[PDB]
């Protein structure tokens, strides 16, 4: 029952994050997975959102 | 001409049968369960716990 009860928690914090007003999705390439992260930090600061606590 | 009685030696030097070394059984899951006698067709069954859902 716990465990239940912690994984529909755990459940309940993942559907908040995925279901969040995403306005676009930022595609990785397999072959070249890093430049999708450099545009997603780009992203982030272009918006002014502190860097710490990400 | 000269005759000369000798034994047919026999020697061991080190020349053995190459054969495999064992590495298998030390890596697998060996005697969780024991009592095979005492338990039906020598059947142990084992239980696997439940989980719910909240």
């Amino acid at each position: 029952q716990v465990s239940a009860v912690a994984y529909e928690l755990e459940d309940y914090i993942a559907e908040l994050i995925e279901g969040a007003p995403y306005e676009e999705t930022i595609l990785i390439d397999p072959a070249d997975t890093v430049p999708a992260f450099i545009t997603a930090d780009q992203r982030m600061g272009e918006a002014n959102v502190p860097t710490d606590s990400r | 001409a000269h005759i000369f009685v000798k034994p047919e030696l026999v020697a061991e030097i080190g020349v053995k049968q190459l054969q495999r070394e064992i590495v298998l059984p030390g890596l697998v899951w060996t005697n969780p369960l024991t009592d095979f006698g005492g338990s039906k067709n020598d059947t142990i069954t084992v239980r696997v716990p439940a989980i719910t859902t909240a």
